[PDB]
């Protein structure tokens, strides 16, 4: 059932390091903010003429180091940009220049998250703790409670939550080998998951919000419900899964393992397809696997970020 | 008979050496990391939510 091919439609060039993460706005469509390990991020504006599917708008100067983690507003005109200068930098979409600089983290920070509001950001940082700033730029909590780096924290997103509750919840993951969940007005913790052999490498909820999908080193991807603070289900992918994502259609898991970009498909819970694109002039034991993973606002585009400085785009055409 | 020249040089304990470096320029130290036990799978401990 459902057989759903995806081609590659476009390349979009113009990165000079690993494209680390992407972010996309559900308001704008054609919109795609990308950072790189070139210390800049690249607003990409998406054209459906040929070969080419985006064209890049406006680079984002002013970090000293890697990029690590992108998010953009839920608006769609403002973008946070976690780097490994230990600062945050607030973006405006439009005009080029920075709004706020964040900063308090001791270690270089390696992800962001964005309020599902306009009202707080999350950042997780090397020194073992999580922060969260207001939009001005000064940091409201310092959340602990991780022994360890926190990699990854993405936020829930309440979709149907009793009516509306004013409690933002979110999920936190590192080398700690666990998944912690956190609830904010307050600002505290909740419910633990620990099921990884080694170390979480990067986790994101469920467009719903109600499904976390955790990854680490041994490529065990577990699924876990938070609302029923539970496992879901579990698979391994027997590689170095970098990055997963979520489809806001499908329901699916894309998975950038350290041989290809695998999708899971989670009620048949078999996987389906499996990308790998055509390089040339290597040795095939270090083809330039993908670190960053996002799908379009609908379902229908997959943006892979690679580490041969390359966005590649998947548009899914199904070939009956 | 004459004059007798002496000259004495000591090299002092770097780890004890304050104000400054406290150890040679090559000297590498490794921490020793700690053991931990993997074994639990399902392991969904919960937590009193809180709001």
């Amino acid at each position: 059932s459902s057989n759903i091919m995806l081609v590659l439609r476009g390349t979009l060039e113009g990165h000079n390091g690993w494209v680390t993460s992407l972010s996309t706005s559900a308001a704008q469509p054609n919109l795609l903010v990308s950072g790189s390990r070139d210390k800049t991020l690249i607003s990409w504006r998406l054209t459906e003429n040929e070969q080419q599917f985006g064209v890049p708008v406006r680079s984002y100067k002013g970090h000293s180091h890697i990029v690590q983690d992108v998010v953009v507003s839920a608006d769609g005109n403002y973008a946070v940009s976690a780097s490994w200068d230990k600062t945050l930098r607030l973006w405006n979409l439009a005009t080029g220049n920075s709004e706020a600089r964040f900063v308090g983290h001791t270690g270089d920070v390696l992800s962001v998250a964005i309020d599902a509001n306009s009202s707080k950001i999350i950042s997780a940082s090397r020194d073992k703790t999580i922060r969260v700033w207001n939009t001005v730029g000064d940091c409201a909590y310092v959340l602990l409670g991780h022994t360890d780096w926190v990699t990854k924290v993405r936020v829930a997103p309440k979709n149907l939550e009793d009516v509306d509750d004013g409690r933002i919840t979110f999920v936190s993951a590192g080398m700690d080998k666990i998944v912690r969940s956190w609830s904010l007005n307050s600002y505290r913790i909740e419910a633990d998951f620990i099921g990884h052999n080694n170390y979480i490498n990067v986790v994101q909820p469920s467009p719903d919000g109600s499904l976390a999908a955790s990854a680490g080193k041994d490529g065990q991807i577990y699924v876990w419900n938070l609302k029923h603070k539970s496992a879901f289900m579990n698979f391994d992918a027997k590689d170095e899964v970098f990055a997963l994502a979520f489809s806001p259609s499908r329901f699916w898991l894309t998975a950038a393992t350290a041989s290809g970009i695998k999708i899971y498909d989670l009620e048949n819970e078999v996987l389906i397809d499996e990308l790998k694109p055509e390089f040339a002039g290597y040795t095939k034991a270090q083809d330039p696997h993908a670190v960053s993973l996002a799908w379009s606002a609908d379902g229908q585009t997959l943006f892979a970020g690679y580490t041969d400085n390359v966005i590649r785009v998947w548009q899914v055409m199904t070939a009956n | 008979q004459g004059v007798l020249g002496i000259k004495v040089k000591i090299m002092k304990d770097p780890s004890r050496n304050t104000s400054g470096p406290k150890a040679l320029p090559d000297a590498v130290t490794i921490i020793e990391p700690k053991e931990e036990e993997p074994v639990l799978e399902p392991s969904v401990k919960d937590y009193r939510p809180t709001e």
